[PDB]
């Protein structure tokens, strides 16, 4: 067992064209190991592929972190007449998250091969890659790559000479963050408003077009071929137990070199920021708070960031979450209340409006936060806002409602003196 | 030789309005025949 | 900003719209991507194709999409008003979209927005009198490590300063088309001042491949 | 044989597979509060008024949509269930207009009654309220859309019962609006039934507007003669005058609908 994690070697990185300095097209992809022995992987069978993903300990990289091997095994059942589909979530809408964008445009063939291998394990006839409409150039890059795979016989009829037919369609979104939610993504593909479905049924039983479906994040799908080639045991050698593998991180905000970088799971938060992002603007002592996994995760203050690790279990114990592993850094010159208030404004603009607690509650929370920014409120409203957030959390159809409540809870948990100070200043200036 | 100092993703600077859908038209001849629900639509 | 339609002389059911013969060929490819019996799945791509041909979506374009795909017009109206990339009113030739969500705000997207307004002489949500530019704020565009950034039509312009965006607008006025991507010195999402990873040449086919395959 | 055993507050009940939690409760005489759910429409699950605790489960379930599992104990009166109802009611009323005195639904309003029975007794909403513009959908149904609670019952009735896909939702989030988008009249021979199924005073009878209050009406159960179907009706009268006609449920004839001529 390892005590410490990080310092991932280049030989062990999966996304080796992360920065687009090598040819992203098929020839460059093959020279880097993509599409190698895909036929042999396919001829191993869905159970062997699903075993490798289970052994790798891989968990969903879209934000929720479900164990990928178990989730994909819901599809490993006899057909009943309906087709079966893999839906790749390339909506990438969480603020702070831009990792999936670099996979699609610089390593498109990893994603295409992942669809074939991942789709084979589920017995899917095709993959629908849902990419946010704003990613037009990335969508075109992916479409060029898919045409190359088709022309080379790597997908389509008799993919990789394996006797398995598989198509890969790209469908673009039209501007909605809620379409990253797995059931709302399915609804969007079907030509409706992106409004999430209740569960049950679950997608593996009733999904896109009403057929058995699996929705998977781009990063989850793109690492599957490598896991099969190099083995699950290789992947599980990275990170803590139940926190396996490498991870793409986005470090943005008040850092010297905001960047995307691949790094081992369970790396300390401080080492990640200082080693790869060039440190906090103005020095580590200038740090105020970090949102560790995209806007939906509660912020943690500087004291927590001193020692916390970046994996699913460590961040849960710190009262937050890994999320998409989008690290947003705020230095001490930040107006923390405004920064969080802007995130609630984001959720207010993205709420699909379907269900009452988020249609009405998020808009309500948005109004209170705007007053809290100016201090035009009473301290008794802080506890009220906490209770409103708890009335949204766990009572909505989808997790966007949970995602709007958690950032508010993070602000109140760690920066209540700041909120009260703003109110006290306003009362004097307006006495 | 080997180089690591240049950006090799410049093709998209020449993409245009219909690039994505033109590629989708090209891909149409490689697809497998679609399945059918057995009716023209849910309203039939 | 409203979500009800009032017929005007320039936007009514009799406003001319029809897909060009080439666009009808592209529609067949779109519709063929989906199982038979589920043509409605083509509403989003086809509705966006109408905007690409026309620039925006008059009520007559929305009606034409409903007719082609044999879906009730209301279901096209619901999609047109739900997704924010659809323009139900005309937009300037260059739709400037500035991200102002917290990660871009933390890196001074306000300066970018203020620089644009000062140069173009317009406020957010407005179109220039020449009808060349329209300006709006948008939520996260998925390029947060490259903040602050804007999207003009289909392209991203990244790591902007007030000087960079003003140069981009000057090129657009001149009829040139600026190259997308970071304007700071780097090429994409790599850390500035030197790669901290992927410095070594990547391994070739078969590296680390487990035994048994 | 086929039936499975579930429990409603510890009381065993045998139900068929596929029975929802809400239907299991109604087997023992407990009516779960609802707004979006209507047993003759397709399930929606959007209002969230039906949330109920399942014993030993940390998350409340939407009773109207959740299929009941064998051995579940549905706690319809637990503290968790009551707080869920109070919270949802609080969100429903936050933007609702202070219209009861001028609103024809007053006195027979499911929002009023479930607020009394399941909601808190006061407000902590300190902001301004939403206001929505009204739609004109013909001479029979008056729309005061600021009262709408986005339950989508009208949309589902129009699509499924009347077979008319003219009603929908436009916009997003708090600004989501029920209507036709374009100026358009909802003239169908069953159009008036959306007045009945709208839980609030958002859709009201135009001919009936302002003329009576529910508590003062006398109800005479009777039969329709506008056609030969024989729809069962209720004639509301006050002080010797006929005031309106309402459907009277009859499963084997009109169910709970009537035609606009009958109405
Ligand atoms: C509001 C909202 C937005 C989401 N956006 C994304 C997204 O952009 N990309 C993504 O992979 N998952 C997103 N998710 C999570 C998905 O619903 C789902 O958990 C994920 O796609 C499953 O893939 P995975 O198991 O491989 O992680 C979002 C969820 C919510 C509630
Ligand atoms: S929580 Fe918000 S986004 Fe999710 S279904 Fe409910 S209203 Fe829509
Ligand atoms: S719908 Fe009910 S709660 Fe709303 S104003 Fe009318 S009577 Fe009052
Ligand atoms: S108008 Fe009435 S029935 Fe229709 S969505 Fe609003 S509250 Fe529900
Ligand atoms: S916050 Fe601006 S691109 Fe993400
Ligand atoms: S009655 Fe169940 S969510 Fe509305
Ligand atoms: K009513």
């Amino acid at each position: 067992k390892k005590t410490s994690f990080g310092s991932l070697k280049d030989e062990d990185r999966i996304f080796t064209n992360l920065y687009g300095r090598h040819d992203w097209r098929l020839k460059g992809a093959q020279s880097r190991g993509d599409w190698y022995k895909t036929k042999e992987i396919l001829l191993k069978g869905p159970d062997w592929i699903l075993g490798e993903v289970k052994t790798s300990g891989l968990r969903g990289r879209g934000g929720a972190g479900f164990p990928t091997g178990l989730k994909w095994s819901f599809m490993n059942k006899p057909s009943d007449g309906r087709p079966k589909y893999l839906v790749v979530n390339a909506d990438e809408g969480e603020p702070g998250t831009c990792k999936d964008r670099e996979i699609i445009r610089h390593d498109p063939h990893k994603l295409v091969e992942g669809c074939l291998v991942g789709g084979r394990a589920m017995g899917a006839r095709a993959a629908y890659i849902y990419i946010r409409g704003e990613f037009y150039n990335e969508a075109s890059n992916l479409q060029v790559a898919i045409r190359e795979a088709y022309e080379a016989g790597l997908i389509g009829k008799n993919a990789c000479g394996s006797g398995y037919d598989f198509d890969v369609f790209v469908v673009r979104g039209a501007g909605a963050y809620i379409c990253g939610e797995e059931t709302a993504l399915i609804e969007s593909i079907e030509g409706k408003q992106g409004k999430p479905r209740l569960k049950p049924p679950f997608p593996a039983d009733v999904g896109v077009f009403g057929c058995p479906t699996t929705v998977a994040n781009v990063e989850t799908v793109a690492v599957s071929p490598t896991i099969c080639r190099r083995g699950g045991a290789w992947f599980a050698s990275f990170g803590r137990e139940r926190n396996s593998g490498t991870k793409l991180f986005n470090i943005s905000g008040h850092v010297n070199n905001p960047c995307t970088v691949e790094e081992e799971m369970s790396v300390p938060l401080k080492e990640l920021i200082e080693k790869h992002a060039g440190g906090v603007t103005g020095g580590w002592d200038n740090l105020l708070a970090v949102i560790p996994g995209g806007s939906s995760t509660p912020l943690i203050p500087k004291s927590v960031c001193e020692t916390v690790l970046m994996d699913f279990d460590a961040l849960i114990q710190a009262q937050t979450g890994l999320g998409t592993a989008a690290v947003i850094v705020m230095d001490r010159s930040t107006d923390i209340v405004k920064a969080i208030a802007r995130l609630i404004e984001f959720y207010k603009h993205e709420s699909c409006g379907q269900c009452t607690p988020c249609r009405e509650g998020v808009d309500w929370m948005n109004k209170v936060m705007a007053r809290f920014v100016r201090g035009d409120a009473r301290p008794a409203e802080i506890d009220s806002l906490w209770e409103i957030s708890k009335q949204i959390e766990g009572h909505t159809i989808c997790a966007l409602g949970d995602g709007a409540a958690w950032p508010v809870q993070g602000l109140i948990r760690h920066f209540r003196p700041e909120l009260e100070e703003r109110m006290q200043q306003f009362a004097q200036q307006h006495q | 030789p080997f180089d690591n100092t240049t950006y090799k993703n410049l093709q998209h600077h020449d993409y245009s309005t219909y690039t994505f859908l033109d590629l989708n038209l090209d891909l149409s001849k490689f697809r497998m025949p679609q399945p059918s629900s057995g009716r023209e639509s849910p309203r039939h | 900003a409203l979500f009800v339609h009032r017929d005007t002389p320039e936007n009514n059911p009799e406003t001319p719209f029809d897909f060009t013969p080439e666009n009808y060929k592209r529609i067949e490819a779109i519709v063929k991507n989906y199982p038979e019996g589920h043509k409605a799945a083509a509403v989003l791509p086809v509705l966006d194709l109408a905007q690409r041909q026309n620039g925006w979506l008059p009520i007559s374009a929305m009606n034409k999409v409903a007719e082609i795909l044999q879906v009730p017009p209301m279901r096209v109206y619901e999609v047109a008003t739900f997704y924010t990339m659809y323009n139900r009113k005309p937009v300037g030739k260059y739709h400037i979209q500035v991200c102002t969500t917290t990660p871009c705000m933390l890196r001074n997207s306000d300066s970018i927005l203020e620089a644009i307004q000062k140069k173009l002489g317009i406020k957010v949500g407005e179109t220039t009198p020449d009808k060349l530019f329209t300006l709006i704020e948008v939520e996260c565009l998925g390029a947060c490590v490259n903040a602050p950034m804007v999207q003009i039509n289909d392209n991203y312009y990244e790591d902007l300063t007030p000087k960079d965006i003003e140069e981009i607008i000057d090129e657009l006025k001149a009829g040139k088309i600026p190259k997308p991507g970071p304007r700071s010195g780097r090429f994409s999402c790599e850390p500035a001042g030197g790669l901290t990873s992927l410095t070594e040449p990547p391994k070739g086919p078969g590296f680390g491949v487990q035994a048994g395959l | 044989s086929n039936l499975i055993e579930v429990f409603v507050d510890g009381q065993s009940v045998m139900v068929e597979p596929g029975t929802t939690v809400l239907q299991a409760c109604e087997k023992v005489g407990m009516q779960i509060p609802r707004f979006c759910y209507h047993e003759r429409l397709s399930v929606a699950g959007n209002c969230r008024m039906c949330l109920v605790e399942i014993e030993k489960a940390p998350k409340v379930v939407a009773a109207c949509a959740m299929p009941v599992m064998k051995g579940w104990n549905i706690l319809t009166n637990s503290e968790k269930t009551k707080k869920a109802r109070e919270g949802v009611m609080e969100f429903l009323l936050a933007n609702h207009p202070l219209d009861c005195p001028i609103c024809d639904q007053g006195g027979e309003c499911d929002l009023q009654d479930q607020s009394m029975m399941f909601g808190s007794d006061r407000s902590r909403f300190l902001e301004g309220k939403r206001a929505v513009e009204d739609k004109n959908i013909g001479p029979l149904v008056k729309t005061i859309m600021t009262r709408c609670i986005q339950c989508t019952r009208c949309i589902r009735f129009a699509s499924e019962i009347a077979g008319v896909d003219d009603l929908g939702t436009t916009g997003r989030g708090n600004d989501m609006q029920v209507g036709t988008y374009i100026e358009k009249m909802f003239m169908s021979e069953l159009s008036g039934n959306i007045i009945d199924i709208c839980p609030v005073g958002a859709l009201t009878s135009k001919p009936y507007a302002f003329t009576a209050r529910p508590w003062e009406t006398r109800k005479t159960e009777s039969i329709d003669v506008m056609d030969a179907v024989g729809s069962n009706i209720v004639v509301s009268t006050r002080t010797g005058e006929v005031m309106r006609i309402l459907p009277r449920m009859h499963e084997d004839i009109n169910e709970e609908w009537i035609s606009d001529k009958t109405r």
